[PDB]
């Protein structure tokens, strides 16, 4: 029926075309960025309650918002951590494939299932539910370069003109901003708040009152008076817009009248909302802010927009100020795209370039210059109506494509030319009886190389969701091959075509290959004694086909299998980490030493240090520092030596030099939705209630039995901070009513002067800000400073807390981690250079199932897809071969052959496993795609072959060895012209150390040994079973 | 537009230079593959 449609010739030279079209449209519609939305779904609730404590702060907001959470529609995991800051981090991770945007409806039908157990200043300090997926675009960094801006100058600077222009700028559907806005910091002077008998309620209490808003109402306001002609709108009391209109603030009757100014007691000024934040851009300060891109994920045209729009915006900056990005998605894009676009239309000139090899022609072999580019544009076409972005994912969904895109069109034009070049008749005696030997053979090349990307395309986690990126890729690569085959090819090999003389495989022409042309045939001539000489007696050619299953069955466990390889993503986050209770000033300072590092000894690699104080991933306070350092292209860091890996241990053994902070120095995993670090991250568990001694201490234990292995785990670290002292002071509550004081004078000014509180807002630009009274620093450093707090007690005199409260020191761990309501302590560590995580964990799995019940180990983060990929991807083998198993005996008709075709697979399976130890790289996910790639080609070889001696016993009338001296003589000329194109697409990524090529070269040597396995072995080993199995069977 | 030139000059060498280390591999090799002469049939089940 599909030969019915070739003498319609124009019918089909533009089907082709339609295809072509609709995917010139998919240029117009895909949205290209590099990791698409792969992760599982997760929420973070960022509550905050500033100053306070932190093992309180898990009491006041966070063992509420846990204790909402009654059967979490599709949950994987909610771990929270309160902290010293006030900062809680409740994260609902879901299940992958489950709604994000009913997530944060449903986290707020969980949350706002049963808010008002909340104790109300849960909601009432200001909680913000947020899709985290912890992904970014970029972090773009503003910084001032000369230096009369400060930090918090900048962050103001950013959030009233970057962050309301950049978080509409298309593609960007969130910008989060750092660290905050200013806020008229009230730093309250506690020897003058003495002065004037005053406390901080008194302070606050008019700053509440006389920066409050009021809502005056109208002159000739509604209803009038009958007789009314005038209307207006009373101005009462603004919100005070500035510094000065807080200094002129009132407190009390005058009758010292220069009435009693609020700047006569605070030291007024402006100033962010928390300062637990320093950012030091080379050492020079910085705000910042981490843009997410929107579903809708075009990282193109939002980062083409967005350098534009800080273009639009460098006219309005300041004295000095700069914008630097440190990390980016895009020059990590934007050549992946452009070669490998590039690199996909030279595999159609390679394609073209394999039949000048083949058929050195011009209107014979122009045939895929039309039909290599239609099963191509409609890969983009057909995913464009699934929702596909242009990734990585499906960029190597393309040239993975090749393999599958050369097996239908040059396997025609060989068996066309089985006519011409070898027999000497018109291209019509080959256009429909060549066509309909295989036409029947199309059924099933279609069948079988798309049977064995089924289950993949329907398995859920992030190694489905990477699966789903490719599997439907090659899907629509398929669909659409068979669907041009069945139109295209035939109308293209009947019509245009060149008669060629009998005998003639190109002897004549250009030189070398014509003395070549014979001595590949004729090489296969002296192979006619390896043709013959296997298949005669092949009782000990059986026993050779263990020995492709013994080396592979031992050089696969024995294969390291990691999850996903370490990208070069041109940054690298260090971390440091002080001891428990160290400053902020000294967290600086050796970020003044990290920054003076990667900035003498490494400024040949390293394009900057943006430094976050303060801040960290894994751990917050003030001991524990990052570094964004970034990096430049590949071509200034040349070669092995300027590489992350490279460049991180050269760090961090430098490191161990650098006293006073264990300062690891790590790189981001492959994709930046999950991991703080790459390698792992081993949680824990509260299981039976162990408390906080044994809590840390099996977990001491822990490193008393992980971190001892120090060759292949490498830096085994926990997350949940060292227990810090922690500063009681007992307000002796007694003498703190006796001396006359209430004791909500007393907790308001010890909870409001070193603490920090919001009172209002107030206007500045036309802006709303905070307004935050703290004591002045000086004045809340020490436990000297308690005894400088006056309180005022019932009769107006003033008492110190020095007469009443008996401060102490205690124990207290600031990262008070949860799980789901259980306390917990993260774990993280890498594996070993050189070896895999799955080596490195099932490690950890020797390593934490030493301890007894009581306190569990938990696989999540990075940890769980590939506790996933454990359970699913070598048992993707099973469900896939075994269709394949089926599909085989609806196309051969037999239970037997599915004995015999089912035995080219392993083949090529050792194919792999020697090519990527041969370079010496794992079995992450790309190597098991290496895998289905190979046995699809692997399967695709045997059609040409066993289908081919179906074809011979109805129309040739062939035995074994008449059919093999015309099979297997004849019919592996094409399997070479579809070996030098697939095989040859990935020539520019055997030179390639760029973005990340590694492990996809030991896919293409490793079907390059799978398709030697098809030049010598796969040609026999089911004509093996015609003289053993189709002898028994 | 450089690589196209590179593709002229390094796709007319490496597509040989594949094409011959296989020629080490399976007429090498394929001596090999008929130095094993012999019988070694399971026909335990026949
Ligand atoms: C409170 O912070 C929570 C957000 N975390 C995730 C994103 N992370 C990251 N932030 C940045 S830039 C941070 C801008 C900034 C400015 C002022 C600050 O002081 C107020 C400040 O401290 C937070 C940060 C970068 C980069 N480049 C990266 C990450 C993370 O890894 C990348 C590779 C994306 C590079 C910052 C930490």
């Amino acid at each position: 029926m599909p030969n019915f449609f070739i003498d319609r010739p124009i019918f089909a030279w533009v089907i082709a075309i339609i295809i072509m079209l609709a995917g010139g449209l998919a240029i117009l519609k895909l949205p290209v960025a590099q990791y698409p939305t792969i992760a599982p779904p997760a929420v973070t609730i960022s509550a905050s309650y500033p100053g306070a404590d932190a093992k309180t702060v898990q009491d006041t907001v966070t063992q509420v918002i846990e204790q909402n959470m009654n059967g979490i529609d599709n949950l994987m995991y909610m771990s929270s951590n309160s902290d010293s800051t006030g900062t809680v981090q409740i994260t609902l991770t879901f299940e992958s494939g489950t709604d994000a945007d009913i997530a944060q409806v449903q986290v707020q039908n969980k949350l706002q299932l049963a808010m008002p157990l909340l104790p109300q200043e849960v909601q009432q300090q200001g909680v913000s539910v947020e899709k985290s997926s912890s992904s970014f675009l970029m972090v773009v960094g503003v910084i001032n370069t000369d230096g009369t801006m400060t930090q918090e100058d900048i962050s103001d600077y950013v959030a009233a003109n970057m962050k309301d222009a950049i978080s509409r700028t298309s593609g960007v559907g969130d910008v989060q901003l750092f660290g905050s806005q200013y806020a008229m910091r009230i730093w309250m002077n506690p020897n003058e708040l003495n002065k004037f008998q005053l406390t901080p309620v008194d302070v606050i209490t008019a700053i509440k009152a006389q920066n409050a808003q009021v809502a005056a109402g109208q002159l000739g306001g509604t209803p009038p008076v009958k007789g009314q002609q005038l209307n207006a709108s009373i101005i009462a009391q603004t919100r005070l817009t500035s510094t000065e209109e807080f200094g002129k603030i009132l407190l009390k009757v005058n009758q010292d009248g220069s009435r009693v100014l609020l700047r006569d007691v605070a030291k007024i000024e402006l100033g962010g909302e928390n300062y637990d934040i320093i950012a030091e851009f080379n050492g020079q300060p910085a705000s910042g802010l981490g843009i997410k891109l929107a579903t809708g994920a075009n990282a193109l045209d939002t980062a083409a927009a967005i350098r534009a729009e800080l273009a639009k915006m460098e006219p309005f900056f300041p004295s000095g100020l700069k914008i630097v990005y440190p990390y980016d998605t895009t020059p990590f894009v934007k050549i992946s795209i452009h070669e490998v676009v590039k690199t996909l239309v030279e595999a159609i000139i390679l394609v073209f370039l394999v039949m000048y090899l083949f058929l050195q022609n011009f209107r014979a072999t122009l045939i895929p210059t039309i039909a290599v580019p239609v099963v191509l544009l409609g890969t983009f076409a057909v995913l464009a109506a699934f929702g596909f972005s242009i990734n990585t994912l499906t960029m190597f969904g393309m040239v993975l494509a090749i393999g599958l895109l050369v097996d239908d069109a040059i396997v025609v034009v060989e068996n066309v030319e089985r006519v011409m070049a070898e027999e000497g008749l018109p291209p019509k005696e080959a256009t429909r009886k060549s066509m309909g030997q295989i036409q029947g053979a199309l059924v099933g090349i279609a069948m079988v190389l798309s049977a064995v990307f089924v289950p993949m395309a329907f398995f859920g986690g992030s190694t489905g969701a990477i699966y789903r990126q490719f599997s439907i890729t090659i899907v629509s690569a398929m669909a659409l091959s068979v669907l041009v085959a069945l139109i295209l090819t035939p109308a293209l090999c009947a019509t245009m075509l060149k008669p060629i003389a009998k005998g003639d495989h190109g002897e004549g022409k250009k030189g070398f290959f014509g003395w070549f042309n014979r001595m590949f045939e004729k090489s296969t001539h002296h192979y006619t004694d390896s043709v013959g000489g296997i298949l005669r007696s092949t009782g000990r050619y059986l026993v050779l086909y263990l020995i492709i299953v013994v080396g592979m069955a031992y050089l696969f466990v024995r294969l390291p299998s990691s999850f996903l390889p370490d990208e070069d993503q041109g940054v690298f986050m260090t971390m440091v980490q002080l001891p428990a209770g160290a400053t902020q000033e000294r967290t600086q300072k050796v970020l003044n030493e990290v920054t003076h590092y990667y900035l003498t000894k490494e400024k040949n690699n390293v394009e900057s240090v943006f430094a976050v104080n303060g801040f960290g991933f894994a751990g917050r306070g003030q001991n524990t520092g990052i570094a964004f350092v970034s990096l430049k292209d590949w071509a200034d860091r040349p070669g092995e030596e300027n590489k992350v890996e490279a460049i991180t241990m050269r760090a961090t053994r430098a490191f161990s030099q650098i006293k006073d902070a264990m300062v690891f120095a790590f790189n981001l995993p492959a994709i930046v939705e999950l991991g703080t670090a790459t390698g792992f991250d081993f949680e824990l568990i509260d299981q039976a209630g162990l408390g906080h001694e044994k809590l840390t201490q099996a977990r001491n234990q822990l490193l008393a039995e992980a971190a001892k292995h120090p060759d292949m785990l490498t830096s085994v670290r926990p997350n949940g901070l060292e227990d810090t002292p922690q500063f009681k002071i007992d307000i002796d509550q007694e003498k703190a009513q006796a001396l006359g004081v209430s004791i909500n004078d007393i907790n308001t000014t010890l909870g409001a002067a070193w603490g920090g509180s919001y009172v209002n807002d107030f206007i500045d630009r036309g802006r709303v800000k905070k307004v935050y009274v703290m004591s002045e620093a000086k004045y809340r450093m020490l436990p000297d400073d308690i005894g400088d707090w006056y309180v005022r007690a019932a009769d107006g005199q003033m008492v110190p807390f020095s007469a009443f409260s008996s401060s102490r020191w205690e124990y207290g761990s600031p990262r008070l981690e949860r799980y789901n309501g259980l306390p917990s302590m993260e774990i993280l560590g890498q594996a070993a250079p050189g070896k895999s995580t799955g080596e490195a964990m099932e490690l950890m799995e020797q390593l934490a199932s030493k301890l007894p019940t009581g306190v569990g180990y938990d696989w999540t983060g990075m940890s769980y897809q590939e506790r996933l990929s454990g359970n699913q991807a070598p048992s993707l083998y099973a469900i896939s071969l075994i269709v394949v198993f089926l599909c085989l005996a609806a196309l051969y008709e037999s239970w037997s052959i599915p004995f015999s075709v089912m035995l080219v697979v392993p083949l090529g399976v050792i194919g792999a496993l020697l090519a990527a130890t041969f370079r010496g790289l794992t079995n992450d996910v790309y190597f098991q795609v290496g895998l289905l790639t190979t046995i699809g080609l692997s399967a695709k070889n045997a059609i040409l072959i066993v289908e081919f001696a179906k074809d011979l016993m109805d129309k040739e009338g062939k035995g074994l060895i008449e059919a093999t001296l015309d099979a297997v003589r004849m019919r592996l000329r094409p399997i070479l012209m579809t070996s030098l194109a697939f095989i040859l697409g990935v020539m520019p990524l055997v030179i390639s150390t760029g973005a990340g090529s590694g492990a996809q070269n030991a896919v293409g040597t490793g079907v390059m040994g799978g398709m030697v396995t098809a030049t010598v072995l796969a040609i026999f080993f089911v004509p093996v079973f015609f003289v053993v199995v189709r002898r028994r069977f | 537009m450089l690589e196209l030139l590179k593709s002229l000059v390094f796709a007319v060498i490496m597509v040989p230079v594949v094409m011959a280390i296989i020629l080490g591999l399976i007429y090498g090799l394929g001596e090999v593959f008929n130095i094993f002469s012999g019988v070694g049939k399971k026909d335990q089940p026949g």
